[PDB]
DNA sequence: ATCGTCAGCTGTGCAGTA
RNA sequence: AUACUGCACAGCUGACGAU
C-alpha cells in the first residue's frame, strides 16, 4: 500500500517574524481565496511558493525570497526539520481536498 | 522491487525425538519430552460444594475420553483421547479425599454485601490464602490447588461491584510450595451463565467441551509436575545463545513506571529454562524506556545464571524489546557486554504500531511466514492462513510486526525475523498454533502483571509456575 | 523518495454532517463482517483517486 | 500559564471460535 | 481468570514554536 511522492522543484522562504499561529488563524479567516499550505516556525515561512498572486501578501510583504531547491530541503538529515517537512506535506494534502472534504479534528480521516 | 521470503512451519520436539508441528497431535503419538516419574498427581480443590461435585464430575467425565466438535477440518478440532491406558501424558490425576476445602454461606455473605471495592477484595483473597496455608501446613498437600469460582463470589470481586483480584491473589499466593489454577465455574458445566462486566444483557462465551481439555489439561499437567511438555527444535551446527526480554508496567496509582525482564536459555540435556528475576529496580521517572546501571544489572543477572547452569559463558546474547533504543540503554549493554568478554550479540526493537501492509487477491489474506524487507526493517507475518488448519482462524486482516535493528546488532535482517519466527509457538498456557508474539515479550509482561502488587520489602521468586 | 502510507476506514454520522453519539460500535460491526478482499480493492480505487 | 506538529508506550473492556 | 486472534476506547511520555 506504499504509494511514491516526486516533489516541485522551486521552494520559496520569508523571513516574516511578527505573525504567530494566532496570527496567521486570524488572517485566515479573512483571507478570500483559501489554500491552506502555509505553516508557522518562527522567522520563516516555508511554503510552496506562490506569495504574490495567492492573497497571501499580507503575511508575505513582499519579503526577500529565498529561492533554494528542494533536492536539498529532503536531504537535511535533522529530526526538527523533518517533522516541519512532514507538516508541509501534510498542510498540502489539505489541498484537492474542500472537494472531498474530511479531517474533522482527530480520526485524521478523509471522509 | 524489494525482496521476500517465505518461511517454513517451524517443528517442535516431544518425547524420543518425534519432530511433527502440532502440540495436540506430537502429544497425542509420542507424549511429553519430560516423563513424570510417577503415576498419580494429586490435586486439590478450593470453593464452595457445588464447585467441588462438579469439578470432581468433571474430571471423572473427561477421563473416558471426549469426541470432536466438526467434521470439516479434522485437524482444527481433533478429539480427546482419553485419560487413561491412551493419555497423551502417560500419567494420571487423582484428586485425594481430604485435600479439599469448603467456604461457609455466611463467610460468602460477609463479603457480599458489603461497601467499598478494596476491602471486599482483601477479605476474599486472606480467607482464601489462610485456607491454603492451613491446608499446606498439614500432611495432605497436593501437586496443584484448584481455585474453583463461585457464581455469586464473581458479582463481588470481577464484576460490577477496585484492584485486580488475580493480582492480589497471586502475590499473596506467591509464598507457598504448589501453584494454583482458577477456573469460572462454567469451565466444569455447561448448565451455568456468567453476565458480562458493564452490559447484563450478554453473556461469556465458552471454546468448547473438547477445547477446554487440550489446553486445561496440559497447563494441570505443567504446573503440577514441574516438567516441561515440548521445546523448540534446535538446528544443526548453530552457536549457543541466551535470550533476554524487557518490558515495562505501571503500578496501581500514581501512574509511575517500573521494568521487567526474562532470561531463558537452553539447557545441556534435554530441556529448556524459562524463569524471571529476583529483584525490581528501582522507578526512576514515568517515562518509558531504562536507564544505564540498571541494564549493566540485568546484563549482569543474566550472564551469572548462565555461567552458573553451563559452568561457561554463551556466544550470544539475544535481546529483545518492546520499545526503541536509546543511546544509554544501548551505551550500558555494550559496555557490561565488553567487560563480560562476548563477541556475538543482537540488540531488535519489535515494533506492533506499523501501518503498511501486505494485499494479495483472493477471499483468504497472506500465508503464515511472509517476510519483506523493508529497506532495514523487517515486515514479518505471524497470522494468517495455513494450510495445516485448512482455514485462516481469524476474523480480519492479520496484524504484522516490524522487526528493527538498533545498527550494531552482527547478525542480517531474515535471520533475526526467522529465529523470531522460531520462538513463537512455545507457550505452555495453550496448545493453539497462531500466537502472533515471541515468548521473550510475553513471559515479561505476565511477570510484571503479578509483580505489580507485591509490596515493599517482600520475598519475591523466579518461579514461571506462579506467574502463570 | 518520500512514500505515502494509506489505511482505509470508516467515518460515520448521521445524516448528512453531524456526529452520532453510538458511533464507536457501528465500526466493530462493519470490520467484523469483512473480509480480506475488499481492503486491496479499497487501496487500488484510492490509488486512482489520488492518481487521476 | 497551555495550546499546534512529529514519533511512541501502556491499561480496560468485548466478539468469535473456520 | 481453560485459551488465542481481531477490534474499539481511555490515559500520559519525549523533541520543536510562543502566550
Ligand atoms: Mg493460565
Amino acid at each position: 500500500n506504499m504509494l511514491p511522492l516526486t516533489l516541485p522543484n522551486e521552494m520559496y522562504i520569508a523571513s516574516t517574524t511578527y505573525e504567530p499561529r494566532k496570527a496567521i488563524a486570524v488572517i485566515l479567516n479573512g483571507d478570500g481565496p483559501k489554500r491552506f499550505d502555509w505553516v508557522i516556525n518562527g522567522g520563516t515561512f516555508w511554503s510552496f511558493h506562490d506569495p504574490r498572486t495567492s492573497a497571501c501578501s499580507e503575511i508575505v510583504d513582499i519579503d526577500q525570497v529565498e529561492a533554494i531547491n528542494t533536492k536539498e530541503l529532503a536531504l537535511h538529515d535533522d529530526i526538527d526539520e523533518q517533522n516541519r517537512f512532514s507538516h508541509l506535506l501534510r498542510q498540502t494534502l489539505r489541498y484537492q481536498t474542500d472537494s472531498d472534504l474530511g479531517w474533522d479534528k482527530d480520526h485524521k480521516a478523509l471522509y | 522491487t524489494f525482496e521476500t521470503r517465505i518461511f517454513d512451519e517451524p517443528e517442535l520436539e516431544f518425547g524420543d525425538h518425534h519432530h511433527h508441528q502440532d502440540p495436540r497431535l506430537g502429544l497425542s503419538e509420542a507424549g511429553p519430552l519430560q516423563t513424570f516419574l510417577g503415576d498419580v498427581i494429586k490435586i486439590g480443590v478450593v470453593g464452595n460444594s457445588k464447585t467441588i461435585e462438579d469439578t470432581r464430575k468433571f474430571i471423572e467425565t473427561v477421563s473416558s475420553g471426549v469426541e470432536g466438535k466438526g467434521e470439516k477440518h479434522p485437524n482444527m478440532h481433533p478429539p480427546f483421547p482419553g485419560l487413561g491406558n491412551q493419555s497423551p501424558y502417560r500419567c494420571r490425576f487423582e484428586i485425594e479425599d481430604g485435600a479439599t476445602a469448603a467456604l461457609t454461606k455466611s463467610k460468602l455473605d460477609k463479603i457480599g454485601k458489603e461497601p467499598d471495592h478494596y476491602r471486599a477484595v482483601e477479605m476474599a483473597v486472606d480467607e482464601i490464602i489462610g485456607e491454603l496455608q492451613a491446608m499446606d501446613d498439614g500432611g495432605s498437600r497436593p501437586d496443584v490447588a484448584i481455585i474453583a469460582l463461585p457464581v455469586k463470589l464473581l458479582e463481588r470481586v470481577w464484576n460490577a461491584k477496585a484492584p485486580n483480584f488475580r493480582g492480589m491473589l497471586k502475590a499473596k499466593a506467591m509464598g507457598l510450595s504448589f501453584p494454583i489454577q482458577i477456573v469460572w465455574e462454567d469451565v466444569i458445566d455447561d448448565k451455568v451463565t456468567i453476565p458480562q462486566k458493564v452490559k447484563e444483557s450478554s453473556s461469556r462465551k465458552i471454546q468448547d467441551i473438547a477445547g477446554r481439555t487440550w489446553n486445561l489439561m496440559t497447563s494441570l499437567y505443567y504446573k503440577g509436575s514441574g516438567r516441561i511438555p515440548w521445546r523448540r527444535m534446535p538446528l544443526e551446527g548453530e552457536f549457543s545463545a541466551c535470550y533476554v526480554g524487557i518490558s515495562f508496567y505501571r503500578e496501581a496509582d500514581g501512574q509511575q513506571l517500573f521494568t521487567s525482564a526474562a532470561q531463558m536459555f537452553d539447557e545441556r540435556g534435554r530441556g529448556f529454562v524459562l524463569k524471571g528475576r529476583r529483584a525490581r529496580t528501582e522507578s526512576r521517572g514515568r517515562h518509558p524506556y531504562m536507564a544505564r546501571e540498571d541494564a549493566k544489572k540485568i546484563i549482569e543477572d543474566v550472564l551469572a545464571a548462565y555461567k552458573l547452569h553451563h559452568k561457561t559463558l554463551p556466544a550470544r546474547v539475544f535481546i529483545l524489546k518492546t520499545s526503541r533504543f536509546k543511546d544509554e540503554e544501548a551505551d550500558g549493554i555494550i559496555a557490561a557486554l565488553d567487560e563480560a568478554g562476548t563477541e556475538l550479540r543482537d540488540l531488535v526493537w519489535v515494533q506492533e504500531s506499523y501501518t503498511a501492509r501486505i494485499l494479495r487477491d483472493g477471499n483468504y489474506p497472506v500465508l503464515r511466514g511472509t517476510f519483506v524487507d523493508l529497506h532495514g526493517k523487517g515486515l514479518l507475518y505471524t497470522s494468517g492462513s495455513m494450510p495445516y488448519y485448512g482455514t485462516y482462524p481469524g476474523k480480519y486482516d492479520p496484524n504484522p510486526l516490524l522487526l528493527c535493528p538498533h545498527h550494531t546488532s552482527e547478525s542480517t535482517v531474515a535471520q533475526l525475523a526467522e529465529e523470531i519466527f522460531s520462538l513463537t509457538k512455545v507457550n505452555w498456557n495453550s496448545t493453539q498454533m497462531n500466537q502472533r508474539l515471541p515468548i521473550p515479550i510475553r513471559a515479561a509482561r505476565k511477570v510484571g502483571e503479578v509483580l505489580k502488587y507485591v509490596g515493599e520489602g517482600e520475598v519475591i521468586s523466579a518461579d514461571y509456575r506462579k506467574y502463570i | 523518495q518520500w512514500y505515502l502510507i494509506i489505511t482505509p476506514t470508516y467515518y460515520y454520522t448521521t445524516n448528512g454532517y453531524a456526529p452520532h453519539q453510538f458511533a464507536a460500535p457501528l465500526l466493530a460491526g462493519k470490520k467484523r463482517l469483512d473480509k480480506s478482499a475488499a481492503l486491496r480493492g479499497q487501496v487500488i480505487m484510492w490509488h486512482r483517486f489520488l492518481t487521476q
